[PDB]
């Protein structure tokens, strides 16, 4: 029993429309859209108790909502600002008391820019493990660094010889700022994968880190002189080496 | 308003964290809190009521003191898996909707069994002058460990799941000993040529 959304990602260019979406398969008569920044909390936007049944919550302004069906609740931005970049969460309950417990979506991240050259992919690049590390722990750390792009919109990931690994990574849990002082400023992304020593050594075995980035779509106009930063994937790969 | 207390907090693996909340309205009689682990939604973890002073559900146990309209929520034991921000909410028979706090975010560090502080430089696979230095067990707050002059020209990440840091530049001159406050770093602090 579970919360959608639709999109997961989203940038947009300030004054046109967006469209949030949210699914329910519950039967709950409640949904619920919150608003999520930081130092500030869940901040409810509108809530809806039935059918065409919605009411404002602590900040309505700029919002509009559509319950048409009981298992869909829509957010609309008619003309987005860019203090709308935030993440966004729609939840559900039976009934529309406090006392029940609401159900959340896994969220929307929505970035609202000035201007679409802002948006930028990333580079990505791997370091190779120190040989004072492998000599010192027989093991061997590798590095990947996602840099220079906007939004902060990526999923970064190490395929081994072809296949996606879990064990032994640890990626930085946020994107962070390159310039914290400025609101378009890019990003950066740091992960670690960390395996033997004799792993590491054979040349037969690659390790790519991989970072999908979500960026613009086919709606979006680009005449710039460089490459229109649509979604994709950005990947660095490393080979063994004895 | 519900106000929490602290903003963030990290914590090691064992330890007891407790996460503290205050409410203005008297009208409140119904306080659950709502787990939120990094990118997901908030989930319910657990609740009490006004009419009740203390309520347990294994490692999690919220105690409430009704006269000063405080309540706070204890983890005994805190694992790794617990870092994500934790939401004191408050609703009344006589209050619409349900009424967030601001949250508080949790970091919790896996233990160290055996503690090697270490720093090492890492080159590129792809031919630059690009180099990564990678702190291993910087913490056996936390940021001290970086020099942020106005000099080193670098840029910084802690990883807390680790227990690591790195720092990169992209300056060929850029060696490792100049990134960290050598200070403040683990005494035994290992820096391999």
């Amino acid at each position: 029993m579970k919360v959608t959304q639709m999109p997961r990602y989203l940038i947009k260019r300030m004054g046109e429309n967006v469209l949030l979406e949210c699914g329910q398969d519950m039967s709950h008569e409640t949904m619920y859209w919150y608003r999520q920044d930081p130092g500030l909390g869940l901040q409810l936007i509108y809530i809806s108790y039935d059918v065409d049944s919605n009411s404002e919550g602590d900040i309505p302004k700029g919002y509009r909502v559509s319950r048409k069906k009981r298992e869909h609740f829509s957010l609309i931005l008619d003309s987005a600002k860019t203090n709308q970049t935030s993440v966004y969460f729609c939840a559900s309950s039976l009934a529309g008391t406090g006392n029940y417990e609401q159900y959340f979506g896994p969220g929307t991240r929505l970035t609202v820019t000035e201007d679409l050259k802002n948006v930028f992919p990333p580079e990505v690049a791997v370091f190779e493990p120190s040989e004072a590390e492998i000599s010192h722990t027989q093991k061997a750390t590798l590095v990947c660094l996602a840099t220079g792009f906007y939004p902060d919109h990526v999923e970064l990931s190490w395929w081994v010889n072809g296949k996606e690994v879990h064990s032994g990574v640890s990626t930085d849990p946020q994107p962070l700022k390159e310039q914290p002082a400025l609101n378009d400023s890019r990003y950066s992304l740091s992960s670690r994968l960390r395996v033997s020593a004799t792993f590491w050594q054979n040349p037969r075995n690659h390790f790519r880190c991989q970072v999908q980035f979500y960026g613009l779509s086919e709606n979006d106009e680009w005449t710039q002189d460089r490459a229109k930063p649509v979604t994709q994937i950005v990947s660095a790969e490393a080979w063994g080496r004895s | 308003q519900v106000r929490q207390s602290p903003q963030s907090l990290t914590v090691w693996e064992g330890e007891t964290t407790i996460l503290n909340c205050s409410y203005e309205n008297s009208a409140f009689d119904y306080f659950p809190w709502y787990q939120q682990f990094p990118g997901e939604g908030p989930a319910l973890l657990i609740a009490i009521r006004s009419v009740s002073d203390k309520k347990e559900d294994g490692r999690f146990t919220i105690f409430f003191n009704k006269r000063e309209k405080k309540l706070s929520l204890h983890i005994t034991d805190s694992q790794p898996g617990d870092s994500a921000t934790y939401f004191c909410a408050a609703t009344g028979a006589n209050t619409g909707k349900l009424t967030f706090g601001h949250g508080t975010i949790l970091r919790v560090h896996p233990n160290i069994q055996n503690p090697d502080p270490a720093v090492y430089q890492l080159r590129d696979s792809k031919s630059s002058d690009k180099s990564v230095c990678l702190f291993t067990d910087f913490d056996s707050k936390d940021s001290d460990v970086y020099i942020t002059d106005a000099t080193v020209l670098d840029m910084r990440s802690m990883d807390f799941k680790s227990n690591s840091a790195v720092a990169w530049s992209n300056k060929s001159d850029f060696a490792c000993a100049n990134a960290f406050n050598n200070s403040i770093i683990p005494e035994d602090t290992f820096f391999p040529s």
